[PDB]
C-alpha cells in the first residue's frame, strides 16, 4: 500500500487530512473548525515569543 | 508473406499461403459503428446477424461453405470460408447475397426473428459481460458526441426502434463500391481470384460516395456504473492513444507491452519481468489487468483494464499503476524496453500468423482500407527493433505526462477515488 | 520418440511435446492434473523465475495443457531460438525439483482455482458425469484434482516417472526444420530419458449403455446425452455433430452444443441442452431424442462436415478422412443421460 | 419522540373533523415551505437514521424502494452543493410524498417496546 497509509505517523495524517471521506455537500459553515485550529496556533506562537520579553 | 493488391473496377486484396487446408473470401467495407448515428446505432450489427441467419446460412451449408462476419468501429466485414477447390463457389454466394438476395434476406419473417435475437444478444452483454461492457463505455465517454463513442453492438433503445428501411438506407449509403475491398486469404492465388471477379462485370451503384461527418476527439471524463451487487470491481482507464498510420503506432504498442497483462492465479504470470508486480502482489490488489494500445482511423486509446475483489484497496491499485506509467517519461530502463520488443514481436506474430484465414482476412482488410496497403510482419519487426528508450520517453512525455484521462467502471467501485485524484497521479512533484 | 515437424517462411515457431499422461492413465484421482500444474516449476538447474525471465528476453512463452489422454508441453517462440526451447522442455521432463513448498505454494492453489472454475460451469459438470458413466474407470477418470483421495508429493513424483519416458512421448514442432529439430532432440536430455512403455492400448474401452445420473445444481439447467462410438463408426458421428450444430438441422437452435471427442481407441459423442429454466430444457431434449430416434441425414452436410473438419490445422495428423464419403444414414440406439440443475423438473431416461 | 407517539397524536387530529379541517391546511403549508420536495426528497428520506430502529427499518425495506431512496439522497446532495433546486418538473409531487418507511418503523418500535415490557415483567403469586 502507499507509504502515507503504511507508516505509523503518516497514516494518522492520511486518515485525518488526506483520505478522510467528507460528505460532498458540506458548505462554508464547515470551514470554522480549521479556522479554530489556526487561531489556536496563532495564539500559542505569538504568546511564546512575547513571553520571552514579559515580566 | 506476400501482400498482393490490384485495382480494376473494384480493389482486390489477397495474401496467399501454400499450406492452409482452407480458403476464406469476403468483402470488407470502409464503414462501421463509427459511421452510424445515435438513433440508428446497431444497424451494422443487425446486418451481420441476418447475413448469418438460419436461412442464408443453410444455403451456404448445403454448398459446404461456412459464414463469418465482424462489426468493428472503422470497418465491417462479411466472410465465407471454403475448401481450396470451391474458391469460386464462395464468390457465387457472395454476389447472390449482396445483389440478388439483398431484398430476400430482408423479409418480414426473417427480420423480426433476427431482431428478437440481437435484442437478447445485446441485453445479455449488458447484463453479464462486465469487462467488455466497461471497455465499451470507456469509448463512449472518452469519445462522447463523436463517431468512436457509438458501441459496435448498438444500444437496446436504438435497436428495438430499428426497421427494414434503416437497413436499406445504410446499405445504399455505405455498401458502395468506392467504400469496399474484396479480400481473399487461405491458399488461393491473387491471379486466381481477380480473374473470377473481373469475369463477372456489372458495377452496381458505382461513382457513389458515402456521407461525411465530423472528426473524432478525446475528452477527459468518466462514467461510473456503480453496482454493489456485483462480486468485483471492473475498471478501464486510458489516455488519448495513437491512430493507425501514426509514427508512434509501434512506440505506443511497445509501451503497453512493458506493463503487459496479468493473472494472479497463473503461477507463471506472477513471475513476469514487470516492476508493477512487486507492488500489487503484496496485498493482492487485483485478480487481473491488461494494458492495450487501441488504434483507429482518427484516434486511439492507451491505458489498461483491471478486475478486483480487493474493494477497499482500489486506490492503491490505481496509484501504483499510474506511478509505473510515470516512469515511461523519466526512468524506463533499456532492459524493460528490450523485454517489450521481444514480447511485442511474439504477440504480433501470433496474431498476424495464426492457423485461421478468417482472422487473416480481417487483419488484411482493415489495413488496406485505411492505408491502401499492408505492412509485412518482417517490416514491423524492423520498426520495433529500432525503438530506443529516448523514443518511449518522448512519446510518454507527450501522451501520458500530466494529460487528461478517461475512466469507466462497474461493480463495487465505491473505493475508486474521484477524478482529480486519479488525474493528479499522471505526474510527479519535482524541484 | 516420434519427432515430427513442418517448416514454413513464417517467423513464429511452436515446439510441442505430447505425452500420454492424461486422466485416462492416472494412478490416483487428479494426479495428472497436479503434474500438469507442476510443469515449468523449478528444475534442478533453472528456477521457474529464471525460465520466465530468460524466455521473455528471447521472445517466447511456455504452457502445459491437460487432456483426458494427453499432457502437452507446448512452447511458442521466435523461429531462430529453437535450441533453447528444446532444452527447456527437456529439462522439465528430465529433472523438475518437486520441492514440497512448491506443492503447497504454487501447485495446490493453481489446481484449486482450476477445479473452482470448472465447478461453476454446468456443461462441464455434465461432460464429466458423461465420461464417468460410459467408461466406468478408463476415460471416466476424474480430469481435475478435488481431494477425494490423498495425493502426496511422492505420488506426483511416481506418476511423472511412469509417464515421462521416451516410449510414451512424441516431439512435434510446427514451423520448424525437421533436420535441426531431430538433431537437437537427440543432442539434448530427451534421449537420456529412460524409455519405458507406452500405455496406448488398442483394445476398445469397455463402455456401458443405458446409464443415467442426476446432479442437483444452482444455476442454469442442462440435460445431456453421451454415446460411445466405434473406431470405424466415428466418421458418421462427426458429421452428425456438425449437422446438429449447423443451419441445416431444424433442431440446431434447440441445443447448446454437440461434438465428437476423438481418441486413439474410440471416441465419445456429446449433446448439450442448456437453459435457465427447467421447462425449456425438458422440452428441447425430449424433442431431440424423438427426432433422432426417427433418425435421418441423407448426407447434405457431407461437404460441410469435411470443411469444418479441415479448419483444424493443428490436427494435421488426424485419423480417417475419406470415411465421410461412405455412410449417410443415422439412427439412435442406446445412449447415456445426465440431468444437471433443476433435477425435480427434469426428464428421466424413461420418458425420452 | 417516537413515531408511535407522533402517529397517536396525528391520527387523533385526523379523525376529529374539528381539528382535521383546522390543522391539515396549516400542515400542508408547512410542508411546502419546508422545501425538501424541491430537492427531490420525500419526507421519510429526511428521518435521522443513526439508531437501531431506523437501521432495522431500512434493512427491511424492499430492494426497489431502497435503490430509489439512494438515488433521491444522492441527487439531493449534488443539487445542494450546486446551490440550485431541481427543475420544477422533477420536484416530488404530493401524491408521491408517501410515508413509505413509516410502517416498517412502527413495526420495529412495537417489537422493541414489547421486548422492553417482557424483560421487565413482574410476577404476582
Ligand atoms: C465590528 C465587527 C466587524 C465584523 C468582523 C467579521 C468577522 C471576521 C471573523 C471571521 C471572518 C472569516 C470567516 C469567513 C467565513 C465566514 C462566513 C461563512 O462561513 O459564511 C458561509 C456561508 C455559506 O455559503 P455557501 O452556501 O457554502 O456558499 C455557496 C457559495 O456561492 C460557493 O461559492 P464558491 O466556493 O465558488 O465561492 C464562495 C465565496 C467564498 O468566499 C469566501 O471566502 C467565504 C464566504 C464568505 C462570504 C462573506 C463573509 C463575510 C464575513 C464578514 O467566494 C466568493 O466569490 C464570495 C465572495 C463574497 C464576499 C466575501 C467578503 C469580501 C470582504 C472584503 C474584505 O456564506 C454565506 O452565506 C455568507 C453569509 C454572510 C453573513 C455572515 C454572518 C456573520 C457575520
Ligand atoms: C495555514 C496557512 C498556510 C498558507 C500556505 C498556503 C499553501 C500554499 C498553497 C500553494 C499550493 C502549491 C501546490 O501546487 O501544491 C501542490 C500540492 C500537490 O498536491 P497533489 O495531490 O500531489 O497534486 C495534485 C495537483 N497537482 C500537483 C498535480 C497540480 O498540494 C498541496 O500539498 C497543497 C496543500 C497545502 C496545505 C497547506
Ligand atoms: C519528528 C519525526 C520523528 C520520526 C522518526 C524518524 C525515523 O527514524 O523514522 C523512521 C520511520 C521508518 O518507519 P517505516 O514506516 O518505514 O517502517 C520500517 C519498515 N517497515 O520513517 C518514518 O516514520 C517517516 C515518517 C516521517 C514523518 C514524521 C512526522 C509526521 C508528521 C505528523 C505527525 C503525526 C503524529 C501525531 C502524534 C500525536
Ligand atoms: C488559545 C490561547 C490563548 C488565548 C485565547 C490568549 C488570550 C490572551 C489575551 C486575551 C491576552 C490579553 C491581550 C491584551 O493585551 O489585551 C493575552 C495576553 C498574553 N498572553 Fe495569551 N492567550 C493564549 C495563549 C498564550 C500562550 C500559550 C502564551 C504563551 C506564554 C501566552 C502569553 C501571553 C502573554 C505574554 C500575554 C501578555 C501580552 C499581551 O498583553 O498581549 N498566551 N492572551
Ligand atoms: C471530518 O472533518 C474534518 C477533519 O477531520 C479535519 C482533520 C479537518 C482539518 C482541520 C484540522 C486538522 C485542524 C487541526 C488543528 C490542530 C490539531 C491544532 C493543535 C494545536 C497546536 C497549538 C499544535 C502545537 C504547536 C507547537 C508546539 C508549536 C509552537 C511552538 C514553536 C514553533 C516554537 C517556537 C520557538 C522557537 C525558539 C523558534 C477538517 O476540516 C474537517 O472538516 C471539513
Amino acid at each position: 500500500m502507499a507509504f502515507r497509509k503504511s507508516n505509523v505517523y503518516l497514516s494518522l495524517v492520511n486518515s485525518y487530512i488526506i483520505d478522510s471521506p467528507q460528505p460532498s455537500s458540506i458548505n462554508y459553515w464547515w470551514n470554522m473548525g480549521s479556522l479554530l485550529g489556526l487561531c489556536l496556533v496563532i495564539q500559542i506562537v505569538t504568546g511564546i515569543f512575547m513571553a520571552m520579553h514579559y515580566s | 508473406a506476400e501482400v498482393t493488391q490490384l485495382s480494376n473496377g473494384i480493389v482486390v486484396a489477397t495474401e496467399h499461403n501454400p499450406s492452409a487446408h482452407t480458403a476464406s473470401v469476403g468483402v470488407v467495407f470502409g464503414s462501421g459503428a463509427a459511421n452510424e448515428n445515435p438513433y440508428n446505432n446497431g444497424v451494422s450489427n443487425l446486418w451481420k446477424n441476418i447475413f448469418l441467419s438460419k436461412e442464408n446460412s443453410a444455403v451456404a451449408a448445403k454448398e459446404g461453405l461456412a459464414l463469418s462476419s465482424n462489426i468493428s468501429r472503422d470497418f465491417q466485414s462479411y466472410i465465407v470460408s471454403s475448401l481450396p477447390g470451391s474458391t469460386d463457389k464462395s464468390l457465387d454466394f457472395l454476389n447472390q447475397s449482396f445483389i440478388q438476395q439483398k431484398a430476400n434476406l430482408l423479409s418480414s419473417s426473417n427480420f423480426e426473428a433476427t431482431k428478437k435475437s440481437v435484442l437478447k444478444q445485446v441485453q445479455d452483454f449488458e447484463d453479464n459481460d462486465h469487462p467488455n461492457r466497461v471497455l465499451e463505455h470507456l469509448h463512449s465517454t472518452a469519445f462522447q458526441n463523436t463517431p468512436l463513442s457509438l458501441p459496435t453492438r448498438g444500444t437496446l433503445e436504438s435497436l428495438e426502434n430499428l426497421v427494414v428501411a434503416d437497413l436499406e438506407s445504410f446499405a445504399n449509403n455505405h455498401f458502395l463500391n468506392s467504400n469496399a475491398v474484396v479480400v481473399g486469404t487461405g491458399n488461393i492465388k491473387h491471379e486466381d481470384l481477380v480473374n473470377s471477379i473481373e469475369s463477372k462485370n456489372l458495377s452496381l451503384q458505382t461513382g457513389t460516395k458515402p456521407v461525411l461527418k465530423k472528426k473524432a476527439a478525446f475528452l477527459g471524463s468518466e462514467v461510473r456504473l456503480r453496482d454493489d451487487t456485483l462480486p468485483k470491481a471492473w475498471i478501464s482507464l486510458a489516455v488519448e492513444g495513437e491512430p493507425v498510420n501514426s509514427p508512434n503506432y509501434f512506440v505506443a504498442k511497445l509501451a503497453a507491452q512493458i506493463f503487459g497483462s496479468y493473472n494472479a492465479f497463473e503461477p507463471a504470470s506472477r513471475l513476469q519481468g514487470i516492476k508493477l508486480l512487486d507492488n500489487i502482489q503484496e496485498y493482492q490488489l487485483c485478480d487481473n489487468f491488461n494494458h492495450f494500445s487501441l488504434s483507429y482511423k482518427d484516434s486511439g486509446l492507451w491505458g489498461f483494464s483491471t478486475a478486483t475483489r480487493n474493494v477497499t484497496m482500489i486506490d492503491d491499485l490505481i496509484h501504483f499503476t499510474l506511478k509505473q506509467w510515470n516512469r515511461l517519461t523519466i526512468s524506463v530502463t533499456d532492459t524493460e524496453v528490450e523485454r517489450a520488443k521481444s514480447l511485442l514481436k511474439l504477440q504480433l506474430g501470433q496474431l498476424y500468423e495464426s492457423g485461421n484465414p478468417v482472422n487473416d482476412a480481417n487483419l488484411l482488410g482493415a489495413e488496406v482500407l485505411i492505408k491502401g496497403s499492408k505492412l509485412s510482419l518482417g517490416e514491423a519487426f524492423k520498426k520495433i527493433d529500432a525503438i530506443t528508450v529516448k523514443d518511449v520517453k518522448a512519446w510518454a512525455g507527450k501522451r501520458l505526462w500530466d494529460q487528461d484521462i478517461a475512466i469507466a467502471g462497474t461493480g463495487q467501485i465505491e473505493g475508486l477515488l474521484d477524478y482529480m485524484r486519479i488525474r493528479s497521479d499522471m505526474s510527479m512533484m519535482r524541484w | 520418440l516420434t519427432v515430427s515437424a513442418r517448416d514454413a517462411p513464417t517467423k513464429i515457431s511452436t515446439l510441442a511435446v505430447k505425452v500420454h499422461g492424461g486422466s485416462r492413465y492416472a494412478t490416483k484421482d487428479g494426479v495428472a492434473h497436479l503434474l500438469n500444474r507442476f510443469n515449468f516449476q523449478n528444475t534442478n538447474t533453472r528456477s521457474a523465475l529464471k525460465l520466465v525471465r530468460e524466455s521473455e528476453l528471447l521472445g517466447g512463452t511456455f504452457k502445459s495443457t491437460l487432456d483426458r489422454e494427453y499432457i502437452t508441453l507446448k512452447a511458442t517462440f521466435l523461429k531462430d531460438d529453437l535450441p533453447y526451447y528444446v532444452n527447456a522442455l527437456a529439462d522439465v521432463l528430465y529433472k523438475t525439483a518437486f520441492k514440497p513448498h512448491e506443492l503447497t505454494e504454487s501447485v495446490l492453489p493453481a489446481a484449486r482455482y482450476d477445479y473452482a472454475v470448472a465447478e461453476q460451469c454446468p456443461v462441464k459438470s455434465a461432460e464429466d458425469q458423461l465420461y464417468a458413466i460410459t467408461f466406468r474407470k478408463g476415460l471416466g477418470n476424474p480430469l481435475l484434482y478435488d481431494g477425494v483421495e490423498r495425493v502426496s508429493l511422492q505420488d506426483i513424483k511416481d506418476f511423472a516417472d511412469k509417464v515421462y519416458t521416451k516410449e510414451n512421448l512424441e516431439v512435434s514442432g510446427e514451423n520448424v526444420v525437421e533436420a535441426d529439430l531431430k538433431r537437437f532432440v537427440d543432442e539434448s536430455l530427451l534421449s537420456t530419458l529412460p524409455a519405458g512403455k507406452s500405455l496406448v492400448s488398442k483394445s476398445e474401452p469397455k463402455f456401458f449403455l443405458g446409464e443415467e445420473n442426476r446432479v442437483r445444481f444452482i444455476g442454469d439447467s442442462v440435460a445431456a446425452i453421451g454415446i460411445p462410438v466405434n473406431k470405424a463408426s466415428l466418421a458418421q458421428y462427426e458429421v452428425l455433430a456438425n449437422y446438429l450444430t449447423s443451419a441445416l438441422s431444424e433442431l440446431s437452435g434447440l441445443i447448446s452444443s454437440a461434438k465428437l471427442d476423438k481418441f486413439t481407441d474410440g471416441g465419445l459423442f456429446t449433446l448439450f441442452v442448456r437453459d435457465q429454466d427447467s421447462a425449456v430444457v425438458s422440452s428441447n431434449i425430449k424433442k431431440i431424442v424423438a427426432d433422432l430416434k426417427k433418425g435421418k441425414d441423407l448426407s447434405p452436410a457431407i461437404n460441410y462436415t469435411k470443411l469444418k473438419n479441415a479448419v483444424q490445422n493443428e490436427s494435421v495428423s488426424s485419423p480417417i478422412e475419406l470415411n465421410f464419403d461412405a455412410v449417410k444414414d443415422f439412427k439412435l440406439g442406446k445412449f447415456n443421460y445426465v440431468a444437471v440443475g433443476d433435477v425435480s423438473n427434469l426428464p428421466y431416461l424413461d420418458e425420452l | 419522540q417516537s413515531f408511535t407517539s407522533i402517529a397517536r397524536i396525528g391520527d387523533y387530529i385526523l379523525k376529529s373533523p374539528v381539528l382535521s379541517k383546522l390543522c391539515v391546511p396549516v400542515a400542508n403549508q408547512f410542508i411546502n415551505l419546508a422545501g425538501y420536495k424541491k430537492l427531490g426528497l420525500k419526507f421519510d428520506d429526511l428521518i435521522a437514521e443513526e439508531n437501531p430502529i431506523m437501521q432495522t427499518a431500512l434493512r427491511r425495506l424492499p430492494e426497489d424502494e431502497s435503490y430509489a431512496r439512494a438515488y433521491r439522497i444522492i441527487r439531493a446532495h449534488q443539487t445542494e452543493l450546486t446551490h440550485h433546486l431541481l427543475p420544477r418538473n422533477e420536484w416530488i409531487k404530493a401524491q408521491e410524498d408517501v410515508p413509505y418507511l413509516l410502517p416498517y418503523i412502527l413495526e420495529a418500535e412495537a417489537a422493541a417496546k414489547e421486548k422492553d415490557e417482557l424483560d421487565n415483567i413482574e410476577v404476582s403469586k
